């Protein structure tokens, strides 16, 4: 059945205004949130994966969102509640 | 209680009755603050609505993100559900935490008359979110021109 | 190792001081996904879910995966032991 | 590597009079006494 | 020309604002234990409609003045390629 | 078929030993065989010894505060000594 | 369970359906392998599956104590537990 | 990793299926794309097709696909594979000193092995119950 | 181009291995990885086994393990042949 | 290069201790260095044969000589942790400060792996605790950059 699902909506104008990339923004919200395969290493001899991800606590509320900070081109650190805005909406788990 | 939660979602008219009949809170809350009133102005349950309005839900109740049940209404073009809250008492300029009303989102997905409704009973077409936008911005950059002169 | 990990240079700041991986960050060993956990009569497991490729033939494949697991034991570490909580086969050879 | 696993290919052959089969056996049972954690297997001609 | 751009800068556009974004979840795991609520996180998603790619938002003017897809070309659905037309006794048709 | 004199056998690595680890296990067993020149012969490793090579180290913070790009320093030394495939041209009507 | 539903919340569940196995089929079942996060139809924090083998036919006499009574006795207990669909099933002559 | 059911849908499930066609035998297809990031196409053949081109046929259509999927959809890798749905055999491991945690089996059977009985001529498809270890980065926001 | 033994076999030769499953009537795998920048890993199959079969099967295992290899090696292509064939002639070619 | 020596690198690196008692018997170069200046002396410390190490140093081996970048027997066998080659080395005159090309010695690299007890001895024999690499670089510097903090505190 469809579940609870938290949208979030990158507001164009004020990340161009701001001079935040949506790359950066993308990024940094699934890295986060989501984890990110980077890439290998050696583990006793044998090649495994590379992982980059929120320490548990920070990615387990949705006040968490904006305690994150991309980097403007002029160098600034700008919170994601600058230039998002969320929502609860319904959504399916599984599609078949 | 998640019961009634539950059969409001679910369009379950007579479930809603009985519920209520036993004892149910109607401000019933999930993980993310919805109220069956919330459920059923998303889904589009008329009467449930209804049922759960003369049973003195609070018609102003706001989930973890501010957000009313007539936001949901508005948003997802349920008129007859917009009215009938509107009836009631709802915050018609309610804001979430993002600063949006019922007539932005309305405005945003094109719904005419549930903004002339909105608008009948009183709504702030000055009424900007935190990106400093009026329900007009909306109708201009998604170019409806329709909904643009009706708030003129 | 996680040590080497933990002194990657993300950046040296204006007082020529380091600002270190592990300064930004936990480091350790884990799963590449923390969805699965399994249990043995309510004690710690892991295992292999095997199924039997397309026409093959169950009672040989199950044959050559124990001759296979055979080779792997002597080098356990200490206490690491196989167990059989599941197999489809020995109900084929027995009726049989 | 083989199988997957590091290894080190090794050549040889029995002496004269004796059966590589012998040989063989011996190679096992030297291989037998090798640190922990160092196997072996037989292949190409041998795995024949 | 008239608003100095280029193609370049209406694929970069197109390719930031009709994108489909991975972005991960609330209450994933590893959890912090106790964790109640489990949601995905929901951000961009393809455009569906014409309006939609007319309102992409090629840049802001320094005079507040916005410059959209739709001021610089025309929005519409058609083929992938038009080299193939059909008629069926003289009437348009398709086919295979 | 390819030599069937004598026997083919296989030294393996079954926990993460390493390489070195691996040698000196090789070079007991090939001590011990040769102690039995009454029934092992010319038993003797398939492949090549260890030899000298040239570690060099490339000091991060150092490259960081002179402003040199890892990236730059490592397509140099890679592309000079080690030579780079770049890309292809057309000799005489030949890809190439 | 209900998509929504935590890890933490299906082992809850997948705990009482080892505990009974364990308790009340001590004649029938010699283990449990049980399985958080992995489901007939795909990984997920609210699925799981559990693995039974039985003691060997000689030492359950009767058909109180063959699969199908275990399975239909199962599921009729696990019934009681709440916001979770649990059962237990043979799998048919065929399956397909 | 990391994707929502619909983005893996739409960017991946949709487009794969879009290029399944000119397959011999070929009785019918359906998947499953989840909010774990993950998709299954099942693709069901007549009886007595063989097995080998069949797996043959449906992978020659997934590579005109794999250039269109997402490059971390690819660095997971993709798998096509033919076997029973059912398993044939669970294959248990655990430590009866407990000297070693449930983390600790799962990367010791991943390590050293799923790929010797991954490679084992008639086995079709092996699931670990656990996850091989790696390198992981936690990331503090605070301290970013 | 340019790498050492090591190089190759813990970028390109340990990740190709890994993903030689699921492939019919393997007997054993072997592989070196040298200081030419070289690997060759070599697959030999059951007696009897089709080997246009094998071929294919190994093919495609490791077209699927493309996306894991370095840039420059995805470059210069993976090469996949029958390899138990042998020499009709050699045709020497002279300047003198 | 002279066969005998020749034979000598190879028979120090491999660790035949009975085939290098011959060959000192035969007058077999201890002198004699490979391509990159490695001599048996060298080759033993790097791979850890502590007999031969003690061998070669009776027969006149240079405990200080030093490979085509500058580094001692002591920077290999401090790098590698092999303790009772460390104390025999110095015992016969090892320079305990001798820096290689990078200004690295054997306190740098035996800090850098690690090595606690070999990091104690090179500073009872006199190693200079603030010598600096081509990069600066002390072997407190290495310790902490490292997150080594039993070492961190032997240094101070
Ligand atoms: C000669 C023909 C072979 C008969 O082999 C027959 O095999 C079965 C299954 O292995 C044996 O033994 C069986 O006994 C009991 C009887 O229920 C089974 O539950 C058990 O699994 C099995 O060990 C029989 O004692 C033997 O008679």
């Amino acid at each position: 059945e469809d579940t609870p699902q938290f949208k979030i909506d990158i507001d164009q104008e004020k990340a161009q205004a701001l001079g935040v990339s949506i790359n950066d923004i993308n990024t940094t919200l699934g890295a986060a949130w989501g984890g990110s395969y980077v890439n290998d290493f050696i583990d006793r001899g044998r090649v495994k994966k590379v992982y980059v991800m929120s320490e548990a606590k920070y990615r387990m509320l949705p006040d968490d969102i904006g305690d994150w900070y991309v980097r403007a081109a002029d160098g600034q650190m700008v919170p994601f509640s600058a230039f998002s805005s969320s929502r609860w909406e319904y959504g399916s788990p599984r599609l078949e | 209680g998640k019961k009634l939660l539950e059969a409001a979602r679910a369009g379950r008219d007579d479930e809603v009755r009985i519920l209520m009949a036993n004892g149910a809170d109607v401000n019933a809350a999930d993980v993310v603050g919805w109220t069956p009133l919330h459920l059923a102005a998303y889904w589009g349950h008329l009467e449930i609505v209804e049922v759960l309005l003369k049973n003195g839900a609070d018609v102003n109740a706001y989930d973890t993100l501010g957000s009313t049940p007539l936001h949901l209404a508005a948003h997802f073009g349920h008129l007859e559900i917009v009215e009938v809250l509107l009836k009631n008492g709802a915050d018609v300029n309610a804001k979430d935490d993002n600063g949006i009303t019922p007539l932005h989102l309305a405005a945003n997905r094109g719904h005419l008359e549930i903004v002339e409704v909105l608008l009948k009973y009183g709504a702030d077409v000055n009424a900007q979110d935190k990106f400093g936008k009026t329900a007009f911005d909306i109708s201009i950059n998604n170019g409806n021109e329709d909904l643009a002169e009706i708030l003129q | 190792s996680t040590e080497e990990f933990g002194k990657i240079l993300l950046k040296v700041n204006q007082d020529g001081s380091r600002v270190l991986l592990r300064d930004v960050a936990k480091i350790e060993l884990g799963g590449e996904n923390y969805d699965i956990i399994a249990e043995f009569n309510g004690q710690p497991a892991s295992g292999l879910g095997i199924k039997l490729a397309t026409g093959a033939n169950a009672l040989d494949t199950a044959a050559a995966i124990r001759a296979e697991l055979a080779k792997m034991e002597p080098f356990f570490p200490s206490g690491l032991k196989i167990v059989y909580p599941y197999d489809t086969t020995p109900f084929v050879k027995i009726s049989i | 590597r083989y199988n997957g696993l590091p290894s080190m290919e090794i050549l040889g052959q029995a002496a004269p009079g004796k059966s590589t089969g012998e040989a063989m056996e011996l190679m096992e049972q030297l291989a037998s006494k090798l640190p922990t954690g160092v196997g072996y297997d037989w292949t190409g001609m041998s795995y024949q | 020309n008239k608003f100095q751009l280029t193609p370049v800068d209406v694929i970069t556009a197109i390719k930031a604002q009709n994108a489909q974004v991975a972005a991960g979840q609330l209450g994933g795991t590893p959890p912090v234990k106790g964790q109640q609520l489990n949601a995905s996180i929901i951000a961009q998603t393809r455009l569906t409609s014409t309006e939609e790619f007319g309102k992409i938002l090629l840049k802001v003017n320094q005079d507040g003045s916005r410059v959209l897809l739709r001021d610089v070309a025309k929005i519409e659905l058609g083929g992938e390629n038009y080299d193939i037309i059909a008629e069926f006794n003289g009437q348009p048709a398709s086919g295979l | 078929l390819g030599t069937a004199t004598g026997f083919d056998f296989e030294l393996i690595d079954q926990a993460g030993l390493g390489h070195e680890k691996l040698t000196q296990a090789r070079n007991q067993l090939l001590a011990e065989a040769a102690k039995h020149p009454d029934m092992l012969t010319s038993v003797r490793p398939n492949g090549l010894e260890d030899t000298p090579q040239f570690k060099i180290d490339i000091d991060q913070e150092k490259a960081q505060a002179l402003g040199v790009s890892i990236n730059d320093i490592n397509t140099t030394l890679g592309a000079a000594w080690g030579g780079s495939y770049v890309n292809d041209f057309i000799d005489r009507g030949r890809v190439k | 369970l209900p998509a929504g539903a935590t890890q933490e919340r299906t082992q809850k569940v997948l705990n009482e359906v080892t505990h009974y196995y364990l308790t009340k089929e001590k004649n029938n079942v010699e283990s449990v392998f049980a399985v958080n996060g992995f489901g007939f139809a795909g990984r997920g924090q609210n699925t799981g599956i559990a693995f039974v083998s039985l003691k060997d036919w000689a030492d359950r006499p009767g058909e109180e104590n063959k699969v199908e009574a275990i399975t239909m006795r199962a599921t009729r207990a696990f019934s009681q537990i709440k916001d979770a669909m649990v059962f237990a099933f043979n799998l048919p002559a065929i399956v397909e | 990793p990391g994707a929502d059911a619909k983005t893996v849908q739409d960017t991946v499930t949709q487009v794969i299926e879009q290029n399944m066609n000119g397959i011999d035998n070929l009785m019918y297809m359906s998947s499953n794309s989840d909010s774990t990031g993950t998709v299954q196409i099942t693709l069901t053949f007549e009886s007595g097709t063989d097995a080998d081109i069949a797996q043959v046929q449906v992978q020659n259509k997934l590579q005109l696909a794999m250039p269109l999927l997402p490059q971390e959809v690819q660095q997971q890798g993709v798998s096509v594979e033919k076997s029973s749905s059912s398993f044939l055999m669970v294959v248990g491991v655990i430590n009866t000193d407990g000297t070693m945690t449930q983390e600790d089996i799962s990367d010791y059977v991943a390590a050293n092995m799923k790929d010797a009985i991954s490679r084992t001529s008639g086995v079709g498809d092996v699931q670990l119950f656990g996850s091989q270890y790696a390198m992981r980065i936690w990331m503090n926001p605070n301290e970013l």
